[PDB]
Protein backbone atom coordinates (compact mmCIF):
# COMPACT_ATOMS: atom_id res chain seq x y z
CA UNK A 1 0.00 0.00 0.00
CA UNK A 2 2.71 2.48 1.02
CA UNK A 3 6.29 2.96 -0.15
CA UNK A 4 8.57 2.16 2.79
CA UNK A 5 11.99 3.60 3.58
CA UNK A 6 14.95 1.64 4.88
CA UNK A 7 16.65 3.29 7.87
CA UNK A 8 20.18 4.68 7.41
CA UNK A 9 21.37 2.36 10.19
CA UNK A 10 22.76 -0.91 8.82
CA UNK A 11 22.86 -2.85 12.11
CA UNK A 12 21.07 -5.95 10.82
CA UNK A 13 22.65 -8.38 13.26
CA UNK A 14 25.74 -8.80 11.10
CA UNK A 15 23.78 -9.63 7.93
CA UNK A 16 25.41 -7.59 5.17
CA UNK A 17 22.66 -6.30 2.87
CA UNK A 18 24.70 -3.84 0.79
CA UNK A 19 24.41 -5.87 -2.43
CA UNK A 20 20.62 -5.82 -2.81
CA UNK A 21 19.63 -2.57 -1.08
CA UNK A 22 19.11 0.42 -3.42
CA UNK A 23 22.32 2.13 -4.50
CA UNK A 24 22.42 5.82 -3.47
CA UNK A 25 25.52 6.76 -5.51
CA UNK A 26 23.81 5.94 -8.81
CA UNK A 27 21.65 7.98 -11.22
CA UNK A 28 18.83 5.51 -10.53
CA UNK A 29 17.93 3.54 -7.41
CA UNK A 30 18.70 0.12 -8.91
CA UNK A 31 20.96 -2.10 -6.81
CA UNK A 32 24.19 -3.80 -7.86
CA UNK A 33 22.40 -7.06 -8.69
CA UNK A 34 19.63 -5.17 -10.50
CA UNK A 35 22.12 -3.22 -12.61
CA UNK A 36 24.09 -6.40 -13.35
CA UNK A 37 20.93 -8.11 -14.59
CA UNK A 38 19.99 -5.04 -16.64
CA UNK A 39 23.42 -5.06 -18.29
CA UNK A 40 23.13 -8.82 -18.91
CA UNK A 41 20.00 -8.41 -21.04
CA UNK A 42 16.49 -1.68 -36.89
CA UNK A 43 13.60 -0.54 -34.69
CA UNK A 44 12.72 2.28 -37.10
CA UNK A 45 12.10 -0.09 -40.02
CA UNK A 46 9.10 -1.74 -38.36
CA UNK A 47 7.63 1.65 -37.40
CA UNK A 48 8.11 2.81 -41.00
CA UNK A 49 5.29 0.44 -42.05
CA UNK A 50 2.77 1.25 -39.32
CA UNK A 51 3.93 -1.11 -36.54
CA UNK A 52 4.21 1.00 -33.40
CA UNK A 53 5.65 -0.08 -30.05
CA UNK A 54 3.87 1.55 -27.12
CA UNK A 55 5.78 2.48 -23.96
CA UNK A 56 5.05 0.64 -20.70
CA UNK A 57 2.84 2.40 -18.18
CA UNK A 58 5.22 1.81 -15.25
CA UNK A 59 8.73 3.04 -15.94
CA UNK A 60 11.74 1.18 -14.56
CA UNK A 61 12.29 3.67 -11.72
CA UNK A 62 8.81 3.02 -10.30
CA UNK A 63 9.41 -0.74 -10.39
CA UNK A 64 12.75 -0.20 -8.64
CA UNK A 65 11.01 1.87 -5.95
CA UNK A 66 8.39 -0.85 -5.47
CA UNK A 67 11.10 -3.49 -5.12
CA UNK A 68 13.10 -1.36 -2.67
CA UNK A 69 9.98 -0.80 -0.56
CA UNK A 70 9.29 -4.54 -0.53
CA UNK A 71 12.83 -5.34 0.63
CA UNK A 72 12.73 -2.61 3.28
CA UNK A 73 9.43 -3.89 4.66
CA UNK A 74 10.64 -7.49 4.64
CA UNK A 75 13.90 -6.68 6.44
CA UNK A 76 12.34 -4.30 8.99
CA UNK A 77 8.82 -5.49 9.86
CA UNK A 78 9.16 -9.18 8.98
CA UNK A 79 5.88 -10.30 7.41
CA UNK A 80 3.47 -8.32 9.61
CA UNK A 81 3.24 -5.54 7.01
CA UNK A 82 1.58 -7.91 4.54
CA UNK A 83 -1.56 -8.38 6.63
CA UNK A 84 -2.13 -5.05 8.36
CA UNK A 85 0.16 -2.24 9.47
CA UNK A 86 3.95 -2.37 9.73
CA UNK A 87 5.31 -3.63 13.06
CA UNK A 88 9.03 -3.09 13.59
CA UNK A 89 10.93 -6.05 15.05
CA UNK A 90 14.62 -6.89 15.63
CA UNK A 91 16.01 -8.82 12.68
CA UNK A 92 17.58 -11.50 14.89
CA UNK A 93 14.21 -12.18 16.51
CA UNK A 94 12.65 -12.46 13.05
CA UNK A 95 15.30 -14.98 11.99
CA UNK A 96 14.73 -16.95 15.19
CA UNK A 97 11.02 -17.03 14.37
CA UNK A 98 11.71 -18.17 10.81
CA UNK A 99 13.75 -21.05 12.25
CA UNK A 100 10.97 -21.82 14.74
CA UNK A 101 8.58 -22.02 11.79
CA UNK A 102 10.45 -25.01 10.34
CA UNK A 103 10.79 -27.22 13.42
CA UNK A 104 14.16 -26.27 14.88
CA UNK A 105 14.16 -24.47 18.22
CA UNK A 106 15.06 -20.79 18.19
CA UNK A 107 18.11 -21.11 20.47
CA UNK A 108 20.18 -22.48 17.58
CA UNK A 109 20.18 -19.05 15.93
CA UNK A 110 21.58 -17.42 19.06
CA UNK A 111 24.25 -20.13 19.29
CA UNK A 112 25.60 -19.63 15.74
CA UNK A 113 24.68 -16.05 14.86
CA UNK A 114 28.04 -15.02 13.40
CA UNK A 115 28.47 -18.29 11.48
CA UNK A 116 25.03 -17.95 9.88
CA UNK A 117 25.73 -14.32 8.97
CA UNK A 118 29.04 -15.30 7.36
CA UNK A 119 27.38 -18.14 5.45
CA UNK A 120 24.67 -15.82 4.12
CA UNK A 121 27.24 -13.21 3.08
CA UNK A 122 29.30 -15.86 1.29
CA UNK A 123 26.15 -17.11 -0.44
CA UNK A 124 25.23 -13.65 -1.74
CA UNK A 125 28.82 -13.11 -2.88
CA UNK A 126 28.81 -16.41 -4.75
CA UNK A 127 25.47 -15.69 -6.42
CA UNK A 128 26.75 -12.25 -7.47
CA UNK A 129 29.84 -13.88 -8.98
CA UNK A 130 27.71 -16.50 -10.76
CA UNK A 131 25.53 -13.79 -12.28
CA UNK A 132 28.62 -11.79 -13.27
CA UNK A 133 30.42 -14.68 -14.97
CA UNK A 134 27.89 -16.57 -17.10
CA UNK A 135 25.24 -15.05 -19.36
CA UNK A 136 22.82 -17.96 -19.94
CA UNK A 137 21.35 -17.80 -16.41
CA UNK A 138 18.79 -15.28 -17.73
CA UNK A 139 17.69 -17.50 -20.61
CA UNK A 140 13.99 -17.56 -19.70
CA UNK A 141 13.73 -13.80 -20.17
CA UNK A 142 15.92 -13.61 -23.28
CA UNK A 143 13.99 -16.20 -25.29
CA UNK A 144 10.78 -14.23 -24.79
CA UNK A 145 12.17 -11.09 -26.41
CA UNK A 146 13.82 -13.08 -29.19
CA UNK A 147 10.61 -14.97 -29.89
CA UNK A 148 8.59 -11.77 -30.11
CA UNK A 149 11.14 -10.12 -32.38
CA UNK A 150 11.17 -13.12 -34.70
CA UNK A 151 7.44 -12.85 -35.33
CA UNK A 152 7.69 -9.18 -36.28
CA UNK A 153 10.50 -9.94 -38.72
CA UNK A 154 8.38 -12.51 -40.55
CA UNK A 155 5.54 -10.00 -40.80
CA UNK A 156 7.78 -7.48 -42.56
CA UNK A 157 9.16 -10.24 -44.77
CA UNK A 158 5.58 -11.01 -45.82
CA UNK A 159 5.56 -7.61 -47.54
CA UNK A 160 8.11 -8.91 -50.07
CA UNK A 161 6.02 -11.78 -51.46
CA UNK A 162 3.99 -11.43 -54.66
CA UNK A 163 1.12 -13.81 -53.76
CA UNK A 164 0.74 -14.56 -57.47
CA UNK A 165 0.44 -11.02 -58.85
CA UNK A 166 2.82 -9.34 -61.28
CA UNK A 167 4.64 -7.32 -58.61
CA UNK A 168 4.63 -6.77 -54.85
CA UNK A 169 4.89 -2.96 -55.04
CA UNK A 170 1.47 -1.33 -54.79
CA UNK A 171 2.63 1.89 -56.45
CA UNK A 172 4.08 -0.09 -59.37
CA UNK A 173 0.81 -1.83 -60.25
CA UNK B 1 -12.50 26.45 -12.84
CA UNK B 2 -12.53 22.74 -13.65
CA UNK B 3 -10.17 21.38 -16.30
CA UNK B 4 -8.29 18.29 -17.45
CA UNK B 5 -4.79 17.99 -15.97
CA UNK B 6 -1.86 15.62 -16.46
CA UNK B 7 0.72 14.71 -13.84
CA UNK B 8 3.17 12.10 -12.57
CA UNK B 9 1.85 9.09 -10.67
CA UNK B 10 2.42 8.74 -6.94
CA UNK B 11 3.14 5.18 -5.77
CA UNK B 12 1.28 5.80 -2.56
CA UNK B 13 2.53 7.85 0.37
CA UNK B 14 5.98 7.85 1.97
CA UNK B 15 6.45 5.93 5.22
CA UNK B 16 9.39 5.12 7.48
CA UNK B 17 9.85 2.45 10.15
CA UNK B 18 11.84 3.12 13.35
CA UNK B 19 14.09 0.07 13.33
CA UNK B 20 16.51 -0.41 16.23
CA UNK B 21 18.24 -3.11 18.25
CA UNK B 22 15.61 -3.76 20.91
CA UNK B 23 12.32 -2.12 19.93
CA UNK B 24 9.17 -4.15 19.24
CA UNK B 25 5.66 -3.03 18.25
CA UNK B 26 2.87 -5.15 19.74
CA UNK B 27 -0.83 -4.65 18.90
CA UNK B 28 -3.47 -4.32 21.59
CA UNK B 29 -6.77 -4.43 19.65
CA UNK B 30 -8.05 -6.04 16.46
CA UNK B 31 -10.67 -5.70 13.73
CA UNK B 32 -12.82 -8.35 12.06
CA UNK B 33 -13.39 -7.44 8.40
CA UNK B 34 -15.32 -8.87 5.46
CA UNK B 35 -13.94 -8.73 1.91
CA UNK B 36 -15.66 -9.56 -1.38
CA UNK B 37 -13.91 -11.56 -4.11
CA UNK B 38 -15.74 -12.11 -7.41
CA UNK B 39 -14.76 -14.91 -9.80
CA UNK B 40 -16.25 -15.91 -13.17
CA UNK B 41 -17.15 -19.58 -13.62
CA UNK B 42 -18.80 -20.13 -17.01
CA UNK B 43 -19.89 -18.40 -20.21
CA UNK B 44 -23.14 -18.63 -22.18
CA UNK B 45 -23.66 -21.96 -23.93
CA UNK B 46 -24.03 -21.36 -27.66
CA UNK B 47 -23.92 -23.14 -31.00
CA UNK B 48 -23.91 -22.26 -34.70
CA UNK C 1 -11.65 -26.10 -1.65
CA UNK C 2 -9.30 -24.36 0.79
CA UNK C 3 -10.97 -21.11 1.89
CA UNK C 4 -14.43 -22.57 2.56
CA UNK C 5 -13.75 -26.20 3.48
CA UNK C 6 -10.99 -25.37 5.95
CA UNK C 7 -8.67 -22.61 7.13
CA UNK C 8 -5.82 -21.86 4.72
CA UNK C 9 -2.55 -20.31 5.89
CA UNK C 10 -1.58 -19.07 2.42
CA UNK C 11 -0.96 -15.33 2.49
CA UNK C 12 -3.38 -13.12 0.51
CA UNK C 13 -5.19 -16.19 -0.86
CA UNK C 14 -8.42 -16.11 1.19
CA UNK C 15 -8.86 -12.44 2.01
CA UNK C 16 -6.22 -9.84 2.86
CA UNK C 17 -4.90 -10.59 6.34
CA UNK C 18 -5.16 -13.49 8.76
CA UNK C 19 -7.91 -15.63 7.27
CA UNK C 20 -10.67 -17.05 9.48
CA UNK C 21 -13.40 -18.46 7.20
CA UNK C 22 -15.47 -17.67 4.12
CA UNK C 23 -18.99 -17.83 2.71
CA UNK C 24 -19.90 -18.54 -0.93
CA UNK C 25 -22.73 -16.92 -2.87
CA UNK C 26 -23.97 -17.38 -6.42
CA UNK C 27 -24.08 -14.79 -9.19
CA UNK C 28 -25.04 -14.85 -12.89
CA UNK C 29 -22.29 -17.00 -14.41
CA UNK C 30 -20.05 -16.52 -11.41
CA UNK C 31 -19.35 -16.90 -7.71
CA UNK C 32 -18.78 -14.37 -4.92
CA UNK C 33 -16.73 -15.11 -1.80
CA UNK C 34 -17.14 -13.23 1.48
CA UNK C 35 -13.88 -13.68 3.38
CA UNK C 36 -13.81 -12.98 7.12
CA UNK C 37 -10.35 -11.75 8.11
CA UNK C 38 -8.63 -10.68 11.33
CA UNK C 39 -6.50 -7.53 11.21
CA UNK C 40 -4.34 -6.16 14.05
CA UNK C 41 -5.46 -2.74 15.29
CA UNK C 42 -3.55 0.04 17.11
CA UNK C 43 -0.14 -1.02 18.42
CA UNK C 44 2.26 0.08 21.16
CA UNK C 45 6.03 0.39 21.39
CA UNK C 46 8.04 -1.75 23.80
CA UNK C 47 11.63 -2.66 24.62
CA UNK C 48 12.69 -6.27 24.02
CA UNK C 49 15.62 -8.65 24.51
CA UNK C 50 16.36 -11.99 22.81
CA UNK C 51 16.77 -14.00 26.03
CA UNK C 52 17.12 -13.89 29.83
CA UNK C 53 20.12 -14.99 31.92
CA UNK C 54 19.00 -15.75 35.48
CA UNK C 55 21.73 -17.79 37.22
CA UNK C 56 24.30 -18.01 34.45
CA UNK C 57 21.82 -20.11 32.44
CA UNK C 58 20.21 -18.43 29.44
CA UNK C 59 16.41 -18.65 29.39
CA UNK C 60 14.36 -18.74 26.18
CA UNK C 61 10.60 -18.25 25.80
CA UNK C 62 8.47 -21.30 25.08
CA UNK C 63 6.04 -19.25 22.95
CA UNK C 64 6.17 -15.46 22.76
CA UNK C 65 8.38 -12.40 22.92
CA UNK C 66 10.03 -10.97 26.02
CA UNK C 67 8.19 -7.66 26.24
CA UNK C 68 9.50 -5.04 28.64
CA UNK C 69 7.96 -1.90 30.08
CA UNK C 70 10.18 0.81 31.54
CA UNK C 71 10.50 -1.23 34.74
CA UNK C 72 9.53 -4.91 34.45
CA UNK C 73 9.56 -7.79 31.97
CA UNK C 74 6.83 -10.12 30.70
CA UNK C 75 6.22 -12.76 28.03
CA UNK C 76 3.50 -12.09 25.46
CA UNK C 77 1.98 -13.72 22.41
CA UNK C 78 3.05 -11.96 19.25
CA UNK C 79 -0.36 -10.98 17.85
CA UNK C 80 -1.99 -9.58 21.01
CA UNK C 81 -0.67 -7.82 24.10
CA UNK C 82 -1.08 -10.10 27.12
CA UNK C 83 1.60 -9.76 29.82
CA UNK C 84 2.56 -12.71 32.00
CA UNK C 85 4.85 -13.09 34.99
CA UNK C 86 8.17 -14.71 34.10
CA UNK C 87 8.21 -18.31 35.31
CA UNK C 88 10.15 -21.51 34.72
CA UNK C 89 6.92 -22.98 33.29
CA UNK C 90 6.87 -20.81 30.16
CA UNK C 91 10.65 -20.70 29.61
CA UNK C 92 13.38 -23.27 28.95
CA UNK C 93 17.14 -23.30 29.52
CA UNK C 94 19.75 -23.76 26.77
CA UNK C 95 23.37 -23.21 27.76
CA UNK C 96 25.07 -20.30 29.48
CA UNK C 97 24.61 -16.60 28.73
CA UNK C 98 27.84 -15.83 26.88
CA UNK C 99 27.30 -16.65 23.18
CA UNK C 100 23.91 -14.96 23.00
CA UNK C 101 24.10 -11.34 21.83
CA UNK C 102 21.64 -8.99 23.50
CA UNK C 103 21.29 -10.90 26.78
CA UNK C 104 19.90 -8.96 29.76
CA UNK C 105 19.52 -9.49 33.51
CA UNK C 106 16.26 -10.20 35.36
CA UNK C 107 14.99 -12.61 37.99
CA UNK C 108 12.90 -15.60 36.90
CA UNK C 109 10.24 -16.45 39.48
CA UNK C 110 9.66 -20.10 40.36
CA UNK C 111 6.25 -21.53 41.31
CA UNK C 112 7.47 -24.30 43.62
CA UNK C 113 9.15 -21.96 46.12
CA UNK C 114 6.04 -20.64 47.96
CA UNK C 115 4.47 -24.03 48.65
CA UNK C 116 7.78 -25.67 49.52
CA UNK C 117 8.28 -22.80 51.97
CA UNK C 118 4.81 -23.50 53.39
CA UNK C 119 5.82 -27.16 53.78
CA UNK D 1 7.18 -31.07 -43.74
CA UNK D 2 4.93 -28.76 -45.74
CA UNK D 3 6.23 -29.12 -49.29
CA UNK D 4 5.66 -32.88 -49.28
CA UNK D 5 2.08 -32.59 -47.99
CA UNK D 6 0.89 -29.58 -49.99
CA UNK D 7 2.75 -30.65 -53.15
CA UNK D 8 2.95 -34.23 -54.37
CA UNK D 9 6.66 -34.24 -55.31
CA UNK D 10 5.92 -31.88 -58.20
CA UNK D 11 8.30 -29.26 -59.58
CA UNK D 12 5.79 -26.67 -60.80
CA UNK D 13 3.74 -27.14 -57.62
CA UNK D 14 6.81 -26.17 -55.59
CA UNK D 15 7.50 -23.25 -57.93
CA UNK D 16 3.97 -21.91 -57.41
CA UNK D 17 4.17 -22.52 -53.65
CA UNK D 18 7.41 -20.51 -53.48
CA UNK D 19 5.33 -17.43 -54.35
CA UNK D 20 3.44 -17.70 -51.04
CA UNK D 21 6.34 -16.64 -48.83
CA UNK D 22 7.57 -18.15 -45.57
CA UNK D 23 4.41 -19.92 -44.44
CA UNK D 24 6.12 -23.29 -43.92
CA UNK D 25 8.78 -21.99 -41.53
CA UNK D 26 6.22 -20.75 -38.99
CA UNK D 27 4.49 -24.14 -38.88
CA UNK D 28 7.81 -25.96 -38.55
CA UNK D 29 8.94 -23.64 -35.74
CA UNK D 30 5.65 -24.08 -33.88
CA UNK D 31 5.75 -27.88 -34.14
CA UNK D 32 9.41 -28.05 -33.09
CA UNK D 33 8.61 -25.83 -30.12
CA UNK D 34 5.73 -28.15 -29.24
CA UNK D 35 8.02 -31.19 -29.35
CA UNK D 36 10.70 -29.55 -27.20
CA UNK D 37 7.94 -28.42 -24.84
CA UNK D 38 6.68 -32.01 -24.48
CA UNK D 39 10.22 -33.14 -23.68
CA UNK D 40 10.57 -30.40 -21.06
CA UNK D 41 7.18 -31.35 -19.59
CA UNK D 42 8.25 -34.95 -19.07
CA UNK D 43 11.63 -33.88 -17.67
CA UNK D 44 10.02 -31.48 -15.19
CA UNK D 45 7.23 -33.79 -14.04
CA UNK D 46 9.41 -36.86 -13.46
CA UNK D 47 13.02 -35.78 -12.78
CA UNK D 48 12.32 -34.47 -9.29
CA UNK D 49 15.15 -36.53 -7.74
CA UNK E 1 2.80 -13.29 -2.14
CA UNK E 2 3.55 -16.58 -0.37
CA UNK E 3 7.35 -16.53 -0.41
CA UNK E 4 7.97 -12.84 0.37
CA UNK E 5 5.07 -11.94 2.67
CA UNK E 6 5.24 -15.17 4.66
CA UNK E 7 6.91 -18.53 5.16
CA UNK E 8 5.40 -20.99 2.69
CA UNK E 9 5.38 -24.58 3.93
CA UNK E 10 4.60 -25.90 0.43
CA UNK E 11 7.55 -28.17 -0.33
CA UNK E 12 9.74 -27.10 -3.28
CA UNK E 13 7.59 -24.02 -3.96
CA UNK E 14 9.99 -21.31 -2.75
CA UNK E 15 13.46 -22.74 -3.31
CA UNK E 16 14.74 -26.28 -2.80
CA UNK E 17 14.65 -27.28 0.87
CA UNK E 18 13.27 -25.72 4.03
CA UNK E 19 12.34 -22.14 3.16
CA UNK E 20 13.34 -19.14 5.27
CA UNK E 21 12.73 -15.97 3.24
CA UNK E 22 12.96 -14.47 -0.23
CA UNK E 23 14.11 -11.22 -1.81
CA UNK E 24 12.70 -9.86 -5.09
CA UNK E 25 14.65 -8.03 -7.77
CA UNK E 26 13.59 -6.29 -10.96
CA UNK E 27 14.62 -7.43 -14.44
CA UNK E 28 13.79 -6.33 -18.00
CA UNK E 29 10.24 -7.56 -18.63
CA UNK E 30 10.48 -9.96 -15.73
CA UNK E 31 11.32 -10.60 -12.09
CA UNK E 32 14.07 -12.40 -10.17
CA UNK E 33 13.71 -14.15 -6.82
CA UNK E 34 16.53 -14.91 -4.37
CA UNK E 35 15.39 -17.59 -1.92
CA UNK E 36 17.27 -18.25 1.34
CA UNK E 37 17.06 -21.94 2.23
CA UNK E 38 18.15 -24.13 5.15
CA UNK E 39 19.68 -27.55 4.44
CA UNK E 40 21.32 -30.08 6.80
CA UNK E 41 24.96 -30.90 6.12
CA UNK E 42 26.39 -33.72 8.27
CA UNK E 43 24.66 -37.02 9.03
CA UNK E 44 25.13 -39.43 11.93
CA UNK E 45 23.82 -42.94 12.54
CA UNK E 46 21.95 -43.80 15.74
CA UNK E 47 19.94 -46.63 17.28
CA UNK E 48 16.32 -45.77 18.05
CA UNK E 49 13.20 -47.19 19.67
C1 LIG F 1 29.35 -5.57 2.99
O1 LIG F 1 29.64 -5.87 1.63
C2 LIG F 1 30.19 -4.76 0.90
C3 LIG F 1 30.34 -5.23 -0.53
O2 LIG F 1 31.41 -6.15 -0.66
C4 LIG F 1 31.51 -4.31 1.53
O3 LIG F 1 31.97 -3.14 0.87
C5 LIG F 1 33.21 -3.42 0.17
O4 LIG F 1 34.36 -3.11 0.97
C6 LIG F 1 35.61 -3.40 0.31
C7 LIG F 1 36.71 -3.11 1.31
O5 LIG F 1 37.83 -2.51 0.68
C8 LIG F 1 35.73 -2.57 -0.96
O6 LIG F 1 36.93 -2.93 -1.64
C9 LIG F 1 34.53 -2.81 -1.87
O7 LIG F 1 34.58 -1.94 -2.99
C10 LIG F 1 33.23 -2.57 -1.10
N1 LIG F 1 32.08 -2.86 -1.94
C11 LIG F 1 31.13 -1.96 -2.21
C12 LIG F 1 30.01 -2.43 -3.09
O8 LIG F 1 31.16 -0.82 -1.76
C13 LIG F 1 31.31 -4.00 3.01
O9 LIG F 1 32.56 -3.74 3.63
C14 LIG F 1 30.63 -5.17 3.72
N2 LIG F 1 30.37 -4.86 5.12
C15 LIG F 1 29.56 -3.87 5.54
C16 LIG F 1 29.44 -3.72 7.02
O10 LIG F 1 28.96 -3.14 4.76
C1 LIG G 1 -11.07 -2.11 20.45
O1 LIG G 1 -11.85 -1.35 19.54
C2 LIG G 1 -13.26 -1.45 19.77
C3 LIG G 1 -13.93 -0.67 18.65
O2 LIG G 1 -13.11 0.40 18.21
C4 LIG G 1 -13.61 -0.92 21.16
O3 LIG G 1 -14.98 -1.20 21.45
C5 LIG G 1 -15.89 -0.06 21.53
O4 LIG G 1 -16.45 0.16 20.21
C6 LIG G 1 -17.45 1.19 20.18
C7 LIG G 1 -18.01 1.21 18.78
O5 LIG G 1 -17.18 1.95 17.89
C8 LIG G 1 -16.82 2.52 20.59
O6 LIG G 1 -17.82 3.53 20.59
C9 LIG G 1 -16.20 2.40 21.97
O7 LIG G 1 -15.54 3.61 22.31
C10 LIG G 1 -15.21 1.23 22.03
N1 LIG G 1 -14.71 1.06 23.39
C11 LIG G 1 -13.79 1.87 23.93
C12 LIG G 1 -13.40 1.55 25.34
O8 LIG G 1 -13.30 2.81 23.32
C13 LIG G 1 -12.77 -1.63 22.22
O9 LIG G 1 -12.97 -1.02 23.49
C14 LIG G 1 -11.29 -1.58 21.86
N2 LIG G 1 -10.50 -2.33 22.83
C15 LIG G 1 -9.28 -1.95 23.23
C16 LIG G 1 -8.62 -2.85 24.23
O10 LIG G 1 -8.74 -0.94 22.80
C1 LIG H 1 5.13 -0.99 33.25
O1 LIG H 1 4.03 -1.88 33.12
C2 LIG H 1 3.80 -2.69 34.29
C3 LIG H 1 2.71 -3.67 33.93
O2 LIG H 1 1.46 -3.02 33.79
C4 LIG H 1 3.44 -1.79 35.46
O3 LIG H 1 3.16 -2.63 36.58
C5 LIG H 1 3.78 -2.40 37.86
O4 LIG H 1 4.22 -3.62 38.45
C6 LIG H 1 4.85 -3.47 39.74
C7 LIG H 1 5.31 -4.85 40.16
O5 LIG H 1 4.25 -5.61 40.71
C8 LIG H 1 3.87 -2.85 40.72
O6 LIG H 1 4.52 -2.63 41.97
C9 LIG H 1 3.35 -1.52 40.17
O7 LIG H 1 2.35 -1.00 41.04
C10 LIG H 1 2.76 -1.72 38.78
N1 LIG H 1 2.33 -0.45 38.23
C11 LIG H 1 1.13 0.09 38.49
C12 LIG H 1 0.85 1.41 37.83
O8 LIG H 1 0.32 -0.46 39.22
C13 LIG H 1 4.54 -0.76 35.70
O9 LIG H 1 4.12 0.23 36.63
C14 LIG H 1 4.87 -0.01 34.40
N2 LIG H 1 6.00 0.87 34.59
C15 LIG H 1 5.99 2.17 34.26
C16 LIG H 1 4.72 2.69 33.66
O10 LIG H 1 6.97 2.89 34.43
C1 LIG I 1 24.30 -9.31 34.66
O1 LIG I 1 24.81 -9.77 35.91
C2 LIG I 1 26.11 -10.38 35.81
C3 LIG I 1 26.44 -10.92 37.18
O2 LIG I 1 25.55 -10.43 38.17
C4 LIG I 1 27.13 -9.37 35.30
O3 LIG I 1 28.38 -10.03 35.15
C5 LIG I 1 29.46 -9.16 35.56
O4 LIG I 1 29.92 -8.37 34.46
C6 LIG I 1 30.98 -7.46 34.80
C7 LIG I 1 31.28 -6.65 33.56
O5 LIG I 1 30.19 -5.80 33.23
C8 LIG I 1 32.19 -8.24 35.30
O6 LIG I 1 33.21 -7.33 35.70
C9 LIG I 1 31.79 -9.12 36.48
O7 LIG I 1 32.89 -9.95 36.86
C10 LIG I 1 30.60 -10.01 36.11
N1 LIG I 1 30.18 -10.81 37.25
C11 LIG I 1 29.72 -10.31 38.41
C12 LIG I 1 29.34 -11.32 39.45
O8 LIG I 1 29.62 -9.10 38.60
C13 LIG I 1 26.67 -8.78 33.97
O9 LIG I 1 27.54 -7.72 33.57
C14 LIG I 1 25.25 -8.25 34.09
N2 LIG I 1 24.78 -7.65 32.83
C15 LIG I 1 24.55 -8.25 31.64
C16 LIG I 1 24.81 -9.73 31.53
O10 LIG I 1 24.16 -7.60 30.68
C1 LIG J 1 22.67 -0.98 18.88
O1 LIG J 1 23.80 -1.53 19.58
C2 LIG J 1 25.06 -0.97 19.19
C3 LIG J 1 26.12 -1.73 19.95
O2 LIG J 1 25.59 -2.35 21.11
C4 LIG J 1 25.07 0.52 19.49
O3 LIG J 1 26.30 1.08 19.05
C5 LIG J 1 23.91 1.20 18.78
O4 LIG J 1 23.85 2.58 19.15
C6 LIG J 1 22.59 0.52 19.15
N1 LIG J 1 21.49 1.12 18.41
C7 LIG J 1 20.40 1.62 19.01
C8 LIG J 1 19.36 2.20 18.10
O5 LIG J 1 20.26 1.60 20.23
C1 LIG K 1 7.13 4.37 18.66
O1 LIG K 1 8.40 5.03 18.54
C2 LIG K 1 8.55 5.78 17.32
C3 LIG K 1 9.97 6.29 17.31
O2 LIG K 1 10.51 6.36 18.62
C4 LIG K 1 7.52 6.89 17.27
O3 LIG K 1 7.65 7.61 16.05
C5 LIG K 1 6.11 6.31 17.38
O4 LIG K 1 5.16 7.37 17.47
C6 LIG K 1 6.00 5.42 18.63
N1 LIG K 1 4.66 4.85 18.77
C7 LIG K 1 4.01 3.98 17.97
C8 LIG K 1 4.72 3.49 16.74
O5 LIG K 1 2.88 3.60 18.24
C1 LIG L 1 25.33 -45.93 8.86
O1 LIG L 1 25.63 -47.33 8.79
C2 LIG L 1 25.67 -47.86 7.45
C3 LIG L 1 25.92 -49.34 7.58
O2 LIG L 1 26.95 -49.62 8.51
C4 LIG L 1 26.74 -47.14 6.64
O3 LIG L 1 26.73 -47.62 5.30
C5 LIG L 1 26.50 -45.64 6.66
O4 LIG L 1 27.56 -44.96 6.00
C6 LIG L 1 26.39 -45.13 8.10
N1 LIG L 1 26.09 -43.71 8.12
C7 LIG L 1 27.02 -42.77 8.26
C8 LIG L 1 26.54 -41.35 8.26
O5 LIG L 1 28.21 -43.05 8.38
Amino acid sequence: KQIYKTPPIKDFGGFNFSQILPDPSKPSKRSFIEDLLFNKVLICAQKFNGLTVLPPLLTDEMIAQYTSALLAGTITSGWTFGAGAALQIPFAMQMAYRFNGIGVTQNVLYENQKLIANQFNSAIGKIQDSLSSTASALGKLQNVVNQNAQALNTLVKQLSSNFGAISSVLNDI
Amino acid sequence: SQSIIAYTMSLGAENSVAYSNNSIAIPTNFTISVTTEILPVSMTKTSV
Amino acid sequence: SECVLGQSKRVDFCGKGYHLMSFPQSAPHGVVFLHVTYVPAQEKNFTTAPAICHDGKAHFPREGVFVSNGTHWFVTQRNFYEPQIITTDNTFVSGNCDVVIGIVNNTVYDPLQPELDSF
Amino acid sequence: DCTMYICGDSTECSNLLLQYGSFCTQLNRALTGIAVEQDKNTQEVFAQV
